[PDB]
């Protein structure tokens, strides 16, 4: 809360500058303490200002009346913050009423490719600092990997569906800019088997905690073990997670093994021990009779005969002082077997039944990762995990289409615009597109730089959808293909009638085998309307894709059947399948940090191109081509709000090099 | 520093799951016959063991001897002497079973009496003889 909520909500330290700020302030920073302080109280405050209400710009004066002194002594320190908070989409960003109207007459000529919200987040932005934008679409609409259906009241995301937390995410500032159905996710899951009968809760909280207790695993192996290569190949999370339940398997028959090695070690103690017991009986047998033959003799005797009665006698109870003490430990070692045999170590590891609960854990994991577990990084897939913004993740209640539709108003947009080859040169840019529809009219577009928000998928495609003249450095081309673009596809079922618990959310869907483990293992109750939505995960994504909507729909069906009873699931008004692998506007899902990628290849893709000199001998000029989109966010990929932040980036860093950065004196 | 409880992760471990391909499945299944091998070998010793159990049946119940109760004295009898002497033929040095013989004089006193009858009863020439056997 204050000054210092406002540095969180804009994912930033209230205490410390940043690198960022660094660059643009050296003075401040490489200066007194209490400057820097005074700087950070400016931005911060700034950024507060912008906070408590970003429907209306933020300019420069308003700024400086409502700071107070003595911080508001400096004017030029407060103009320089101010800048550069507007220029790297800090404040002033999304969709505001500004106060000063835009320039007329803009400086520069910007082509950006792809209305995603990469895209457009660039465009308004760019704009906003009166360039000449224009974006160029492939598809007949905005939003790219956002995605709505929309058929009278149905509405549902084929794309993002999710805000994952308002705590520091830019989604919080958009959603008070545009109204946002808002509602929050009950995380409250119920798992149902391939029966249709639900799973007890005493299994399903003891094999979750299994699940979290593997994973935790992994991290350890990779970590404390440095278990990342093996066979000069990088460890997938897949493999570590078979080589911790193989170990944990291990471990359980270890520990039979060991226990009844501990039953041996004292059934032999006994059946050496029973060997002297019946030895002494015998001894002891042969003995009586020896007393009472000496006993026959009857007195009078002479000592000899005497000696003999007293000395059997003394022998005979020596040795039945013997057995009776080698029966007390007889009955030792008889309760300490007994303890052994009714204290057995755990008799497997894991169920089938169990196994079969543990994969759609596996599943989940393969959904939010969108690809199956051996292709994920085991050191890096989780590496964007310190920066999860705080809060319950939620979904859009009117689509997530509203977003983008809302960021392109005011924007110059060509759809069914293909572009299908990026020309770059010393002394500018050329973009070759076709229409969609026609492949044979052709468009040029001549620019001075190009925002290339294609997504990884199409930048992956060979042979290529989009060719780069001069083609991308091999730096950039490796990144692309070191990095995964992954898949899961969704199935939306229209029903009139709401026929599922509508106080839960979403529920689970056991898979009857490993291998099709996330086949429709998820469904989410999100809407007003009556709609229930599938997700087709790990391997069953791109399988399912191969596979008729209709073919795809009756397993649906069939399952919801089994959990519900035949007679309760009525024929789906209206069906939608999504095959985002197959579509060619995206070729893909969201990105993924693949085995043997980093996080490093992120910074990568984001870095720009700069052409070489027409003339040889030329100074080095300006870079040309620059990348924005979910792959190109290290710290927030695969998101709609790592999107947007990248475009934000881009635009910041695209006007100080074309309109020049006067915050650094 | 350490893995999650009851997670058993070794160092060493690992390396030999991740030896080769089928490595997993080898170790567990050399562990599964392992465990057969020990199975097996507990039935046959509950067998063995159970056989030698019908053995001792009866215990030693009609073997055993009523313990006499008979009140030490101190005097001995020229007859307590004569037991004495063929205790320690038959016992050497075992003063227990030497006064358990007699049962009448105690360990004291059958300690006390080799010294007292000594010349005597040529009990170190005695002694030498039982030590032959
Ligand atoms: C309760 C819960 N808390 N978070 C939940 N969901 C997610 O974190 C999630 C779901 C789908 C996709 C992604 C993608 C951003 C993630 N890229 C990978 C996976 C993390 C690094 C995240 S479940």
């Amino acid at each position: 809360s204050g000054v210092e909520g406002a540095a969180f909500q804009s994912r930033l330290p209230h205490d410390r500058m940043t690198s960022q700020e660094a660059a643009c302030f050296p003075d401040i920073i490489s200066g007194p303490q209490q400057t820097q302080k005074v700087f950070l109280f400016i931005r911060n405050r700034t950024l507060q200002l912008w906070l408590d209400n970003p429907k209306i710009q933020l300019t420069f004066e308003a700024t400086l009346q409502q700071l107070e002194a003595p911080y508001n002594s400096d004017t030029v320190l407060v103009h320089r913050v101010h800048s550069y908070l507007e220029r790297h989409g800090l404040i002033n960003f999304g969709i505001y009423k500004r106060i000063k109207p835009l320039p007329t007459k803009k400086t520069g000529k910007v082509i950006i490719i792809g209305s995603g919200v990469s895209g457009l987040a660039a465009a308004r932005q760019l704009q906003s600092f009166g360039m000449d934008v224009t974006l160029l679409e492939a598809r007949d609409r905005v939003g790219g990997r956002v995605a709505t259906f929309r058929k009278g009241n149905y509405v549902a995301d084929l794309g993002a569906m999710v805000v994952t937390g308002l705590g520091g995410n830019p989604m919080a500032v958009v959603s008070k800019q545009v109204n946002m159905e808002l509602a929050k996710i009950k995380q409250k899951c119920p798992l149902y088997e391939a029966n249709g009968q639900a799973v007890p809760k005493e299994k399903d909280e003891m094999v979750e905690q299994e699940f979290n207790r593997l994973l935790e695993a992994t991290s350890y192996l990779s970590h404390q073990l440095d278990f990342n290569v093996l066979n000069n190949k990088p460890v997938s999370l897949g493999q570590a997670l078979e080589v911790v339940i193989q170990l944990q398997e291990k471990h359980v028959k270890d520990e039979q093994i060991e226990h009844w090695k501990k039953i041996v070690k004292t059934q032999e103690e006994l059946k050496e021990l029973l060997n002297k017991m019946v030895n002494l009986k015998e001894k002891i047998k042969e003995l009586h009779q020896q007393y009472k033959e000496a006993s026959e003799v009857k007195p009078p005797r002479d000592i000899t005969a005497e000696f003999l009665v007293k000395s059997k006698h003394r022998d005979l109870t020596a040795l039945c002082k013997e057995y009776d003490e080698l029966a007390e430990t007889q009955g030792k070692l008889e309760e300490k077997l007994q303890e052994l045999e009714a204290n057995p170590p755990s008799d497997v590891y894991l169920s089938s039944r169990d196994r079969q609960i543990l994969d759609w854990h596996f599943a989940n994991l393969e959904f939010a990762n969108a690809t199956p577990l051996s292709t994920l990084s085991l050191k890096h897939w989780d590496q964007d995990d310190d920066f999860e913004f705080t809060g319950s993740h939620l979904t859009v209640r009117n689509g997530y289409s509203c977003v983008p539709v809302a960021l392109a108003e005011g924007l110059d947009i060509k759809l069914n615009t293909a572009v299908r080859q990026v020309r770059y040169t010393a002394s500018g840019c050329e973009v070759i597109a076709v229409n969609t529809r026609s492949t044979s009219q052709t468009f040029i577009y001549k620019c001075d730089a190009v925002l290339c928000t294609l997504p990884l998928g199409v930048l992956k495609q060979q042979p290529p959808a989009v060719q780069f003249v001069p083609p991308l450095p091999e730096w950039k081309t490796s990144a692309v293909q070191r990095m995964g673009f992954g898949n899961l596809n969704k199935v939306v079922l229209c029903f009139d009638r709401v026929f599922w618990d509508p106080s839960v959310n979403l529920f689970g869907h056991v898979g009857s085998t490993t291998a099709s483990r996330g086949e429709l293992f998820l469904f989410w109750n999100l809407y007003k309307a009556p709609i229930l939505l599938a997700l087709v995960a790990g391997e069953a994504a791109g399988i399912m894709e191969n596979i008729s909507d209709d073919v795809i729909v009756g397993r649906c069906l069939a399952i919801l059947k089994g959990i519900f009873g035949s007679s309760a699931v009525p024929q789906p008004k209206e069906t939608v399948v999504s095959r985002w692998r197959a579509d060619p506007w995206a070729r893909g899902s969201y990105s993924y940090v693949a085995a043997g990628s980093s996080g490093n290849d992120y910074d990568l893709m984001a870095q720009p191109i700069t052409p070489g000199p027409s003339i040889p001998g030329a100074p080095q000029p300006i870079p040309r081509l620059f990348f924005a989109g979910e792959h190109t966010i290290r710290n927030y990929p695969a998101t709609v709000h790592g999107a947007l932040l990248s475009g934000l980036r881009e635009a910041g860093r695209i006007a100080d090099q074309f309109l020049g950065a006067m915050y650094t004196l | 520093r350490k893995p999650p409880k009851g997670m058993f992760l070794s160092q060493e471990d690992v390396e030999a799951v991740s030896a080769n391909a089928t490595a997993a499945t080898t170790v567990l299944r050399q562990l599964d016959m392992e465990l057969v091998s020990v199975k097996r070998q507990i039935q046959n010793i509950k067998q063995t063991n159970s056989a030698l159990k019908e053995k001792l049946d009866g215990g030693i119940e009609p073997y055993r001897l009523p313990e006499v109760i008979q009140k030490c004295n101190a005097r001995w009898t020229t007859e307590e002497q004569l037991l004495a002497v063929q205790a320690i033929r038959k016992y050497g040095r075992d003063f227990q079973a030497i006064s358990d013989v007699i049962g009448n004089k105690s360990v004291v006193q059958v300690k006390n009496f080799f010294v007292n009858y000594r010349r005597r009863f040529n009990i170190d020439e005695v002694l030498q003889e039982w030590e032959a056997e």
